[PDB]
């Protein structure tokens, strides 16, 4: 008692819709930049300076806010290639005219992270923007 | 003829890759047949011993269980009676003669039944320790490029000559891309050693990178490890197993 | 670059016989024995602590309870049953439509949002879609045909501003599962059920075209289109002469869960092929 | 030494015994069967025909239905019922 | 299929080095050569191989397989063949470096 | 260690084993087969949801039969599909 | 405290042989094998506790409910029995709460 059933090809180009993508697509290029949502991508040619600060999978700056014990407040500086004491340097002396006093630090070398003591993560991607990561 | 191979993947513009010799192993002179280049976030990312150490003790734990089970005093077999009356006797009090403190007693607390020392470690975490294992063999000099794993003969004895005249090491772990296609030669040759390994392109991992002094790998091997490995640097989390039908991946 | 590689040259080789875990990631345990850890082994003298036999949390010692004195009042009472939207803001639409998750080209679903990875749905948890907010409407440059389950009036003016399309449909539970995993669900093997209707409690909101529901009258949608630039000062925009009018006005039929689909069809993925039925029975179950 | 062949997950269909006391239950459902037609089709050995309900299945789901999902008509009609109670 | 004797891996630069330099940079490229012959880019992969393969057929000693990315010019190419290379241990350079005379060293192995 | 066949099954087995199985195929499939008795001593209801009067939600609801022991002298008698509660 | 007189013999361990030659050696089968195959496919030993870890009350739990229809008369009684006092010593008895 099995229904008659039509077996067909033509509407199954629809299922291509419904697979999601396992990779992550490259950022579309745009005619004007910065985007509308403020993304900016990264300049072609790679800065002179001896360190270079990975992009994310995401395509956005390595650059995060962390929390601890509820009151420590801190900021991450994550994928960083060359020389960290030279970043760390750099992001010192921009970070000393905001607040007066040098900033406080922790270099992580063998992972290569920058921790700086505070929450400095907008001004960090933007001084990162104009540097050209 | 000289053999010349080519990163296959997008190489960052700041990291140029990463230079490598391609042997063979039909001669014992010759060891410079070819040249190849290798990407740098795979054989020249940043060493991290702890992530190395952090996946060989993965690989040496998640596969354990101990069949260590002692009888505790509620599974030996007698002591269901108070040995003597709690009071008159002027000796010690007791319940059960099979308590801990007694001779043939149980034991208090002891292994219990089989423990299953099961953890997975995260995908990205394990992909970073084959990336770093493969990055350190190469930078230590210990990892050597050939072309199609042939030999000449199936002499054991004649592995033992190439290696001691290359300065292999002592011991060399040789990597093809499939079981089914390795050369009946080199099967031959590796199946009476004990310090000469050979494993497929799926059989490679930091616990055995690490065991065996010298890294064999052929070309194709290097190009299925080199995509293999790159592919998680710009993917997706999976909503669902990936053995399911993806867009773009198999 | 990575000086590393090059300090490891001069050391010796990297093997089992030399291996370290990272300083302060492994805290080493302390077992009861010596002169500091035993002699009652951080247990304390007599009472209940030292032997183990303390009363549960919420006990005070014979008090009444502070969690038990409190009156009762409804508070979670029905959680079960609330309808949940995960909020999309128009921000992250557009940080998404940026990137590339998801393109404006195609009529935007929840099922290309899931895609995209913008929203995470749990119809297990009574999530009953995505809702939209109106968080980035200030700088909102996008066109899109965007279909979701409830929308605020001020992201709906944002996206008729620039041009696209609001559509607020209504999912069951069953549907919505089948929408967000489609795959696990054409490996089911099971043929596409139609869907749900809402119930009474959200017909009023899905028929009204204030709203943009799917089950709302279509000749009402230019009038609430109008007020709606009326009120918020901007000039609505010529879609039916648009490039993309196709695509803006493509719709899911209410019993309809993906586009193209029709419920009572099979999806053989391995062959790649589709089963129709073709049962007079079957076909007015599944288009009623 | 030389490897072992690596573990491969076989991709043809499986079918338990039905005759066996031992199998499982759960591998002799007809959502067994059903899973196996959409992981392989041609393979499986599967009528498609019986992936849809029957007669009788589709009577029962026809009842429970309209006993448990009333019509949008019914449902304005009671709502329209209500607001004017209300007012 | 006969074992040639093992190299003593033992690199001193000779006095002709730049010379021979030179001759292989000739040989290889076969193009006129410029007023700077020491500043040209090992980017073309066959040259670079052919170069790097004729230089350690020549000079018994072939540059390592994690120095081939350092190795981009004739330049860094003479700047690695000019260090001489040790096979001897420490234990054998203490040997050799006039130990003095109470001092009496017997190798046990 | 673990018995191959659970203990539950161990009346099936004796069953299939034996001159168990020469017994007539018919009979065989009779006493397989396992029918619900009618409910005599509870009350079954109808539908197989029902909304809950505290919740005003629907929820599925099923039939649990109670135990009723039947004594020995019940076999030489027709009780009607009743016994002791 | 009286200790062995005489030298025990020495055990020759090889680091070499066939199981210390090939140990894990497809614990990548998954990331390098094109997703088929979980490294909880390679684990042998008791069905209740391939692929999973818990402490000894799950342990029991787990076993009690796979395996629990083929245990012996005396091994499932003092399962039971070790499932109750394992259950009234976590939660009644501690220090922490
Ligand atoms: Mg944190
Ligand atoms: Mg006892
Ligand atoms: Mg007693
Ligand atoms: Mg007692
Ligand atoms: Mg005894
Ligand atoms: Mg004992
Ligand atoms: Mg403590
Ligand atoms: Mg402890
Ligand atoms: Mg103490
Ligand atoms: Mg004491
Ligand atoms: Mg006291
Ligand atoms: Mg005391
Ligand atoms: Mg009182
Ligand atoms: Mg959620």
């Amino acid at each position: 008692e099995y229904p008659s059933f039509v077996e067909s090809v033509d509407e199954y180009h629809f299922v291509e819709r419904l697979l999601p993508p396992a990779s992550i697509p490259r950022p579309p290029k745009h005619e004007h930049y910065p985007t509308p949502s403020g993304w900016q991508p990264p300049r072609d040619p790679a800065p002179s300076l001896p360190y270079f600060v990975r992009r994310s999978r995401m395509h956005n700056i390595p650059v995060y806010r962390d929390i601890t014990h509820g009151n420590r407040q801190m900021t991450v500086i994550r994928k960083v290639e060359g020389d960290i004491w030279a970043l760390q340097k750099d992001v010192e002396d921009f970070l000393s005219p905001l607040l007066g006093k040098t900033p406080v630090t922790q270099v992580n070398e063998v992972t290569g992270t920058l921790r700086v003591k505070g929450y400095f993560d907008q001004q960090l991607k933007a001084w990162l923007l104009e540097k050209g990561f | 003829p000289p053999v010349l191979r080519k990163c296959e993947l997008p190489v960052p513009a700041h990291r140029r890759p990463v230079q490598a010799w391609i042997e063979s192993l039909r001669g014992y002179e010759q060891e410079r047949v070819g040249l190849t280049e290798l990407h740098p976030d795979v054989f020249s990312t940043a060493p991290r011993l702890d992530i190395l150490h952090q996946v060989a003790i993965w690989q040496k734990n998640f596969k354990r269980i101990s069949y260590a089970k002692t009888k505790t005093r509620a599974e030996v077999r007698g002591g269901g009676r108070k040995p003597w009356v709690q009071k008159g006797s002027g000796r010690a009090r007791h319940g059960s003669i099979r308590s801990p403190i007694w001779r043939g007693g149980g034991v208090a607390h002891g292994p219990r039944g089989p423990t299953s020392y099961y953890y997975m470690l995260p995908m990205k975490v394990r992909v970073q320790g084959l990336k770093v294992a493969l990055t350190v063999k190469l930078a230590q000099d210990d990892l050597h490029i050939v072309d199609s794993l042939e030999l000449p003969t199936a002499d054991p004895q004649y592995l033992i000559e190439l290696a001691r005249y290359r300065r292999w090491g002592d011991s060399v772990l040789l990597v093809d891309l499939e079981h089914e296609d390795m050369p009946q030669n080199v099967v031959a040759a590796t199946s009476g050693l004990k310090t000469f390994n050979l494993v497929p392109a799926v059989g490679l991992n930091v616990h055995s990178m690490l065991k065996h002094q010298t890294l064999v790998l052929t070309l194709p091997t290097v190009a299925f490890l080199e995509e293999k490995l790159l592919w998680h640097n710009s993917r997706y989390t999976p909503l669902y197993p990936f053995r399911l039908p993806y867009c773009d991946f198999p | 670059g990575p000086r590393a590689l090059d300090l490891l040259r001069a050391l010796p080789r990297v093997s089992l016989a030399n291996l370290k875990p990272n300083p302060g990631s492994r805290k080493p345990e302390r077992r009861p024995r010596g002169r500091r850890r035993g002699r009652k082994c951080g247990r304390g003298h007599k009472g209940e602590r030292q032997r183990g036999t303390r009363p549960r949390l919420g006990f005070e010692g014979g008090q009444t309870p502070f969690y038990l004195r409190i009156p009762k009042y409804g508070f979670n009472e029905g959680h079960s049953f609330r309808h949940q939207y995960q909020p999309l803001s128009l921000n992250r639409l557009q940080y998404l439509i940026d990137l590339g998750r998801v393109d404006p080209t195609q009529p935007i679903d929840l099922t290309q949002l899931v895609n995209g990875r913008g929203v995470t749905i749990q119809p297990s948890k009574r999530d009953y879609g995505v809702q939209l907010v109106e968080e980035g409407a200030d700088t909102f440059k996008a066109k899109v045909n965007i279909e979701v389950q409830m929308a605020s009036e001020l992201a709906i003016a944002a996206i008729e501003k620039n041009g696209g399309v609001v559509t607020t449909a209504f999912y069951d539970p069953r549907s919505l599962e089948i929408l967000c995993k489609p795959v696990p669900f054409f490996l089911r093997g099971q043929p596409i059920p139609k869907r749900m209707l809402p119930p009474e409690a959200l017909v009023p909101y899905y028929t009204d075209a204030k709203n943009r529901g799917y089950l709302a009258d279509p000749a009402r949608f230019p009038e609430a289109r109008l007020e709606l630039a009326r009120k918020y000062g901007y000039v609505l925009p010529d879609i039916t002469k648009d490039e993309l009018f196709k695509m803006l006005s493509t719709r899911k039929d209410p019993r309809q869960i993906f586009f193209g689909l029709a419920p009572g069809w099979v999806v053989n993925m391995a062959d790649k092929k589709i089963l129709k039925p073709t049962d007079e029975n079957l076909l007015k179950y599944y288009s009623s | 030494y030389r490897a072992r062949p690596p573990p491969r997950r076989s991709q043809e269909p499986r079918w338990p015994d039905p005759d066996d006391p031992l199998t499982p239950r759960w591998q002799l459902s007809p959502r067994y069967a059903a899973k196996q037609f959409a992981r392989h089709g041609a393979a499986s050995g599967v009528a498609a025909g019986s992936l849809w309900p029957s007669q009788e299945q589709l009577r029962e789901l026809e009842a429970e239905e309209r006993e448990w999902y009333p019509s949008l008509a019914a449902m304005q009609e009671s709502l329209r019922v209500q607001q004017l109670a209300e007012e | 299929l006969v074992c040639p004797p093992i190299q003593s891996r033992t690199y001193i630069p000779p006095e002709d080095l730049q010379s021979r330099l030179e001759s292989h940079v000739k040989e290889v490229f076969g193009s006129s050569v410029p007023s700077n012959w020491q500043d040209i880019s090992l980017e073309d992969v066959h040259l670079k191989f052919s170069f790097l393969a004729r230089l350690a057929n020549d000079l018994r000693h072939a540059v390592p397989n994690s120095r081939l990315h350092q190795m981009c010019r004739v330049r860094d190419v003479l700047d690695f063949y000019n260090v001489p290379v040790q096979d001897r241990s420490k234990f054998d350079e203490l040997i050799a470096s006039n130990l003095p005379h109470n001092l009496k060293i017997t190798w046990g192995y | 260690p673990l018995h191959k066949v659970p203990v539950g099954l161990w009346k099936q087995l004796r069953l299939w084993e034996g001159i168990y199985s020469r017994l007539p195929r018919h009979y065989l499939r009779s006493l397989e087969e396992a029918r619900t008795p009618t409910p005599v001593h509870y009350r079954p209801h109808g539908a197989k949801f029902k909304i809950n009067p505290k919740n005003w939600q629907r929820e599925r609801v099923e039939d649990v039969p109670i135990p009723v022991h039947y004594p020995p002298e019940s076999q030489l008698g027709l009780w009607g599909g009743e016994g002791w509660v | 405290f009286h200790v062995r007189v005489t030298l025990p013999p020495r055990k020759v361990v090889d680091r070499w042989n066939e199981k210390r030659a090939m140990f894990g050696v497809y614990d990548n089968i998954g990331i390098l094998g094109n997703f088929e195959k979980h490294p909880k496919e390679l684990i042998k030993g008791p069905i209740w506790l391939r692929g999973w870890k818990g402490n000894e009350l799950q342990r029991c739990i787990r076993k009690k409910r796979m395996v629990g229809n083929r245990m012996f008369i005396d091994d499932l009684h003092n399962l039971n029995k070790r499932i109750s006092y394992l259950y009234k010593h976590f939660n009644r008895h501690g220090k922490y709460r």
